[PDB]
């Protein structure tokens, strides 16, 4: 759970020293830009059962080979573990935008996410495929405020880029 | 000078006109810089070897009895042996400024330098290949210093 | 000018020798390897609490002024001393190298990445000292009794040595006590997933640098891992 | 080490459900009382040093036969080492009274300290005393009670949050006990 | 040397990753703040002067005894040599105010104080009897603002939290 | 390690002064440009696993005489050395964005890095090329000029902020030859 | 703790040594300077009593401010504890005598010194304001010997360069 | 070299301690003791010539299988790298006498003495047959005093429960 002020109060473990006026002023910054993305946060977890229709198969308009005989989303077996899997990344970042940092990001989906992918011989480029037409939906008009799409958008392609 | 002669005319030009097989050694020094006042030394034995030859290259800069020979001498107004002295130092500051493909140069030149002139057995080319600013102290004998 | 013995005044060769570049290029490349291990202390942005300094009002300043005076005691060491963890600690950085032609290459090239890769890889698998204490009696008798073998070689004559030389100065290593007492207890509670690899590889670890060929000392190692997190080189007499 | 925020999510994961609007009830008013949070919280650190003289030496006056012969603070290894790891429990929660959760003291300190209170001797009797006057000080350094220093405040409330000081050093006693 | 960004850039150094969303709120409260945070620094530095002659006789207003021979304050240069570092401790926080965080005033002043005072022979409370006359000479309205005045006293018994 | 807030109290020590009221006019207009300075950075480090793949693919459709035998990128491990490096330089240009002072890089990764590729023989002139496209890259991604990724943003001045990614990004150029 | 004996069993345990004819020549010493040293062990003991009150008010007679309210010396019930400090201090400086080093003082004193007189707020050279009444007040005719003079005061000055 | 000084600036040196109590009695013995280890230091080297001489024949005399083929002994210039190596521990032994402690012996006589002899064919068994010869020779009002010759003795029989 890699936080906004679990990020700040361990080097003063880490060095040993007391809480001064330095170490709390980074969480005056959490009283205006924690407010602006959790309106985003229902926005997106009240309808997350939804935008996996267009979500899922956007990889697989891309990658409709993995449908092929012997691969990795090939039957209805796979099909049901693929339309149930692609919103797990969203609980995700649904929490990322609860606490304001990167918790279950670095907690969930990287450590032996490079290996799993190639040991259960599924493409690391696929979810890509998947996710990257997700954030590159965004009409900001009829989606949020103006500044809901710039710390929330961030996130969908840091998981493009860190990945892969 | 009949030691780094090329030609055969060469070696006339510098038997004949002994003012012109002075300065063909001096120059040679000073393209091919394989003078004391070129040569840094890479280390503090080869500081303390180099030091040891040049201290019998100033004792020619004295007569046979120990009085100073005209040769060695380092100023002659009120104010300019001084002089001297704050001026050598510019030269030595700027010895040790070369470009790093400069001092490649004169390591193989001035250990080359040792070798050709100065020595004729297996010893003394052996401290000119291990030791270049030895070798690179080893004055011509015509001097004082 | 003339030599630097006689005849002139102030001293020359501003320009970086041959040797005096290679200490850097050995120096850069230790300070990557030191910093790269302890990226594998801290793997988030939250940083795990083996890295604290100190714990009192005054003990975290007062290990620099510790650090670098014992770092000062290893440049203090003998031609002797100085040639004989040169070959040691290097055949302890080869091991670590376990398949890899590529860096036995560099680790014969550069002795201070030698000494900073082997002592760093301990800190990262936590398999040293201070970072596994035994359950019971039962092994606490026997982590400790290679303890007093290692500091046979701190103090070779019975006249002690600067190996495992405490403080420099007036309330130093008293300060040092009350910390690694703390590190004790951060020894203490740690994860559940932490502890158990921490014993399955100290086992692992002098199996390979210390045992060469003897399973009778594989038991030991086995069902004892303790033990073999206090076994060092030859390098720290202590 | 978590904080009051990644503290609601553990269990939002072990139900694999999304944070709901539902769930904004708790955070819409953290972030609103959160300027009367840290208002609180310079007054933790701004009697730091003085502290291990007004509980500690508040126990020793309640009972002298701890600094004669027959005392586990007898010496000043021990009598240091009393008021030294005074001040540790006020540092370690300085980082959880911000954090909403005291998830950063009690891995690192309250689990094996018991244990650690075991084989040394210091008292069960005494490992209260001061654990409440350093509770009953922050209530009162809170709520600016404090009979000879009133500091500087934006006034008004911060009994709410009194409660956690309260809610903090209960489990003190209750897992070293 | 600490700043209000060295910890939470270094946080991402000893990482060794790109800055997340977790650090880049921290830089929030550094503008929130900065409205009146360097406010007391050129009111500090256009008024530094007349405070070391208030506040450093008021420490022998309460220990009026050390113009005894053998201690310290006992000729003229070397009182005169004490408002030097009267000064100098409102020097290294007025630095700390804009700065943010907490560096150059351990990194010259606070730290190795302990090592200096007890071979110089001069108690550490004869400073801080100067040093309490002052937050107490502040006034809440007149000098300064109230969010201006929190990060004027709780440096300056900070300060005395680390000198006792 | 320093920065532009810390800097100022770097230059008024040498002459025994303060933070005087007229030197502040570069740091009040910092934090007010640091709205946008924050706007800077995740425009970067959102592309950043491109932009290493982006510029030393760049240098192997510009040379492609290094994956050759002989050359200092020609093996499958050397090359994973050599991403790896490549997006460390950006990380650590990255920090000197929220810095504004070469105080992160000289003391960090230029130190001795012109004298580390010396005995490794990497070709110098290589890396000027793996420097520069990423510098490249780096304006176009604040003046948003880069022709396949558009992002919102907020009107306004931006065109200092580009004009500083190139002095640190040939400093370590400047550096490294 | 520390003496001549339990130095050179501790140097020759982790050498793998049975003690050579260093070792007990050491101790060779340590038969003659023991007359002389415990010569002065009970004299002190036995008149112990003495120096615990007109070296005590004596200390007050170059450190009297400390008797105002706000500082930590200023009644009765401060005095009641004040003066059983310095017997702590006259009990630890005579066990120094029974031991041949410095051991019983620096294990029981100063182990722990620094941090409590700080954090109480007492002036550390009023600890050594005893002291120096009591060095060039034992003469040599009258109280100790010309031999045993000499080692209690080199006990009595480890307590004096220790504390400040 | 373990002398009796140097036993005990080591253990201060470490700890960080400057020369205490510890420290003055622990030499006191080096005058009152060394009145009698000098004593056998100048009758070691007046009649070396004829100690060494009667301890070497005496090995040849007990084990008379060295001179066989094959053996320590066999030839004339292997019978002089006999009779010299006990005049280096003839030496040795004398100048621990005046080091005092086994500087000498332990440093330059058996510090790994227990390879060169097991590798270049040495018996070791018959090298404490010739240095214990002379370690009964010793007659207490002919050889030395009985407060030299307990001394003298001592050095020997540790150099005997060295090799054996
Ligand atoms: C070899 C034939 C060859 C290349 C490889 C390539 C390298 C190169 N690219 C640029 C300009 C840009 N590079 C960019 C990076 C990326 N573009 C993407 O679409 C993704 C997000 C990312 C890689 C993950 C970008 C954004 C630009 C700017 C233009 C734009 O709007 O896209 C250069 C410098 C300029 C140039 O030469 O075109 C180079 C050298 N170019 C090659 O010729
Ligand atoms: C594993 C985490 C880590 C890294 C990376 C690291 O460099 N240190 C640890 C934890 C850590 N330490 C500090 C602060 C200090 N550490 C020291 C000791 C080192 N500094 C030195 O100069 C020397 C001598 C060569 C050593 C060993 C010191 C002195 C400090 C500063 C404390 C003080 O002087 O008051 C920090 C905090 C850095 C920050 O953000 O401020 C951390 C996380
Ligand atoms: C490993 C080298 C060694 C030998 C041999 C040995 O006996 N002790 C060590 C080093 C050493 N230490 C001293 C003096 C002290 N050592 C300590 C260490 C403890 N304090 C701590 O905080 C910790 C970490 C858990 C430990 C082990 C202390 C407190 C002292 C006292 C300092 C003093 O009184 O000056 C010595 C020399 C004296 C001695 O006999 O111990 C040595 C060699
Ligand atoms: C000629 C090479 C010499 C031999 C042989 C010798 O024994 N001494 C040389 C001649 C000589 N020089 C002086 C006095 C001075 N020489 C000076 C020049 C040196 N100082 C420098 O900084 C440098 C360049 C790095 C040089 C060459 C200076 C200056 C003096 C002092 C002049 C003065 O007026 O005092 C003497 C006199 C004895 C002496 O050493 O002072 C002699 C014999
Ligand atoms: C005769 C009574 C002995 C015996 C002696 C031999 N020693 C031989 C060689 C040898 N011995 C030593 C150790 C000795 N020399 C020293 O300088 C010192 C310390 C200062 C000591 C203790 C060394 C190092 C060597 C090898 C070098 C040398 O020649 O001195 C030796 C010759 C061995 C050979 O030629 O194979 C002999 C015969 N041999 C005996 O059996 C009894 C015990
Ligand atoms: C369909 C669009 C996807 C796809 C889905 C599959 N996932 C399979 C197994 C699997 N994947 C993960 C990672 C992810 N799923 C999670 O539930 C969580 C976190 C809780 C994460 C990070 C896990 C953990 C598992 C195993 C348990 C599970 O089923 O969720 C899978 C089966 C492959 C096989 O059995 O060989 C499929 C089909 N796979 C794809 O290739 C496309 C991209
Ligand atoms: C067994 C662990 C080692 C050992 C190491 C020593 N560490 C000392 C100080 C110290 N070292 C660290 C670790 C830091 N370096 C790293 O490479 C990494 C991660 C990869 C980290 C976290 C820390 C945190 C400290 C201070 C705390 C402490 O250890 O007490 C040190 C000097 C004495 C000391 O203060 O401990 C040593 C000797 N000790 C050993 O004998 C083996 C080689
Ligand atoms: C005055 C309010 C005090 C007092 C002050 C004295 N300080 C003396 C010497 C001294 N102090 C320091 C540390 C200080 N100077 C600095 O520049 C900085 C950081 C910027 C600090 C913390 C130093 C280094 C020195 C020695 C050099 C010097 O100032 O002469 C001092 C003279 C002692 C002496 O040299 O004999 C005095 C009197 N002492 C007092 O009694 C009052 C309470
Ligand atoms: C009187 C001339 C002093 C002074 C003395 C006070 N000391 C107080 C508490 C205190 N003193 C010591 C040091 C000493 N007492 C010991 O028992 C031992 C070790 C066995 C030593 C070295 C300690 C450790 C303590 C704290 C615990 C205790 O009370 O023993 C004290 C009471 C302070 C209070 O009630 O808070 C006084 C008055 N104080 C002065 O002002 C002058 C200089
Ligand atoms: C036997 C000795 C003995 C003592 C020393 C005191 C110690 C002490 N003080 C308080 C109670 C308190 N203690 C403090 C502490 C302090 N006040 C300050 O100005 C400083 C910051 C700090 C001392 C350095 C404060 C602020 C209160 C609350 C009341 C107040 O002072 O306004 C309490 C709990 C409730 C009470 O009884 O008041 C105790 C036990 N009591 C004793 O019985
Ligand atoms: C980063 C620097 C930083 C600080 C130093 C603190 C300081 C601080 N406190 C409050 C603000 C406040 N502080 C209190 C606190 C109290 N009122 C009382 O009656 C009690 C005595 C006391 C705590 C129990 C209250 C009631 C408010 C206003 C309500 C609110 O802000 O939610 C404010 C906002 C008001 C203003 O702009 O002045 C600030 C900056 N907070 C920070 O962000
Ligand atoms: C914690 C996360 C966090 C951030 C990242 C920043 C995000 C941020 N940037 C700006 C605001 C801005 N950002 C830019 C920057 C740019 N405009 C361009 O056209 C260029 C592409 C680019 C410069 C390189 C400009 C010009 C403004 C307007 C000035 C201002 O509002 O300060 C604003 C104010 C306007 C708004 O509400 O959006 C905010 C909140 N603040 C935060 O709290
Ligand atoms: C903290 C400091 C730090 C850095 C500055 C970087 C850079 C860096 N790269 C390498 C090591 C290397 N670096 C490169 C990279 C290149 N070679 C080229 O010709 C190209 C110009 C460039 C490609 C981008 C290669 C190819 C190697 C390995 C060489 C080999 O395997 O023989 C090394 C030596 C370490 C090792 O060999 O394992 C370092 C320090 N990494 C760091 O940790
Ligand atoms: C362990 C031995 C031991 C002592 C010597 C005394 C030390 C001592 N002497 C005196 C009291 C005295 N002490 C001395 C001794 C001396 N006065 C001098 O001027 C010289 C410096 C010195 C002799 C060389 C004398 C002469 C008195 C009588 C009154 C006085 O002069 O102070 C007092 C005050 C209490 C009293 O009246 O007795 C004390 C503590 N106590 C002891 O426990």
């Amino acid at each position: 759970m890699k936080s906004v002020i679990t990020t700040v109060v361990s080097a003063a473990d880490a060095a040993g020293r007391f809480p001064s006026n330095s170490d709390l002023e980074s969480i005056q910054g959490n009283i205006q830009r924690s407010a602006a993305r959790l309106e985003a946060a229902e926005k997106l977890a009240g309808n997350h059962e939804a935008v996996v229709k267009e979500a899922g198969d956007a990889c697989f308009a891309k990658y409709a080979y993995l449908k092929n005989p012997g691969e990795a989303g090939e039957n209805q077996e796979k099909i049901n573990k693929c339309y149930r899997d692609v919103d797990h990344y969203m609980r995700l970042v649904n929490y990322c935008l609860v606490v304001g940092g990167t918790g279950p990001l670095d907690e969930w989906g990287i450590a032996g996410a490079r290996e799993v992918y190639r040991t259960l011989n599924l493409p690391t480029s696929a979810y890509v495929a998947s996710i990257a037409y997700t954030r590159d939906r965004l009409c900001v008009p009829r989606d949020m405020s103006a500044q809901a799409g710039v710390e929330f958008s961030a996130y969908l392609d840091y998981l493009i880029n860190a990945l892969s | 000078a009949l030691i780094l002669a090329q030609n055969d005319h060469q070696e006339k030009q510098y038997i004949k006109y002994p003012k012109l097989a002075a300065a063909a050694l001096m120059a040679s020094t000073e393209v091919t810089r394989a003078c004391q006042r070129y040569a840094v030394p890479e280390s503090i034995e080869e500081e303390f070897l180099a030091a040891s030859v040049d201290k019998v290259n100033k004792m020619r800069g004295t007569t046979a009895s120990g009085v100073y020979k005209s040769s060695c001498v380092e100023g002659n107004a009120k104010g300019q042996a001084e002089q001297a002295r704050v001026a050598a130092l510019a030269v030595a500051f700027r010895s040790a400024q070369k470009s790093a493909s400069q001092f490649a140069a004169e390591r193989y030149a001035q250990s080359k330098y040792g070798r050709d002139l100065f020595s004729s057995t297996h010893f003394e080319e052996g401290y000119a290949n291990t030791y270049p600013a030895m070798a690179a102290a080893k004055r011509a004998s015509s001097y004082g210093y | 000018q003339t030599g630097l013995v006689n005849s002139k005044f102030s001293a020359r060769m501003a320009k970086k020798t041959a040797k005096q570049t290679k200490n850097k290029v050995d120096e850069y490349m230790a300070r990557s390897v030191q910093r790269q291990y302890k990226q594998a202390a801290v793997a988030t942005g939250v940083y795990g609490t083996q890295c604290t300094e100190g714990t009192v009002k005054g003990a975290a300043e007062a290990s620099r002024s510790a650090a670098l005076s014992r770092q000062f005691r290893i440049k203090q060491r003998s031609a002797f001393s100085k040639a004989h963890d040169l070959f040691e600690f290097r055949k302890h950085a080869i091991i670590a190298a376990a398949g890899c032609s590529y860096e036995e290459k560099m680790v014969t090239r550069f002795p201070k990445l030698a000494a900073a890769m082997v002592l760093g890889q301990t800190e990262m698998m936590r398999t040293c000292s201070r970072y596994v204490v035994p359950e019971s009696v039962e092994e606490e008798y026997m982590a400790a009794s290679v303890d007093k073998q290692m500091k046979r070689r701190g103090a070779p004559g019975g006249v002690y040595s600067l190996s495992c030389a405490e403080g420099v100065a007036k309330g130093q290593a008293e300060i040092a006590r009350v910390s690694a007492l703390g590190a004790a207890y951060r020894a203490a509670s740690k994860s559940a997933s932490a502890v158990t690899a921490e014993r399955y590889n100290s086992m692992a670890y002098g199996r390979v640098h210390f045992a060469h060929g003897c399973s009778y000392e594989e038991q030991q190692f086995n069902k004892y891992p303790a033990a073999a997190a206090a076994m060092r080189s030859d390098s720290y007499g202590y | 080490m978590l904080d009051a925020f990644s503290r609601v999510v553990v269990n939002s994961d072990a139900k694999a459900a999304y944070v709901g609007g539902s769930d904004l009830q708790a955070l819409k008013s953290f972030i609103a009382d959160g300027n009367k949070r840290l208002d609180a919280v310079n007054s933790i650190v701004s009697n730091a040093s003085c502290m291990v003289s007004d509980a500690v030496s508040g126990m020793i006056c309640e009972n002298p036969g701890l600094i004669s012969p027959g005392g586990n603070c007898y010496t000043n290894r021990r009598m240091a080492a009393c008021l030294r790891d005074g001040e540790i429990i006020l540092r370690y929660v300085s980082y959880a009274l911000l954090a909403g959760d005291a998830s950063v003291l009690e891995d690192r300190c309250l689990n094996g300290l018991k244990e650690t209170y075991i084989a040394l001797g210091v008292p069960t009797n005494s490992s209260i005393r001061a654990v409440s006057i350093m509770k009953a000080q922050a209530v009162a350094f809170i709520t600016n009670t404090a009979t000879e220093r009133k500091m500087s405040f934006a006034a008004g409330d911060c009994t709410s949050l009194a409660s956690e000081v309260a809610s903090y050093f209960d489990r003190v006693g209750a897992a070293i006990s």
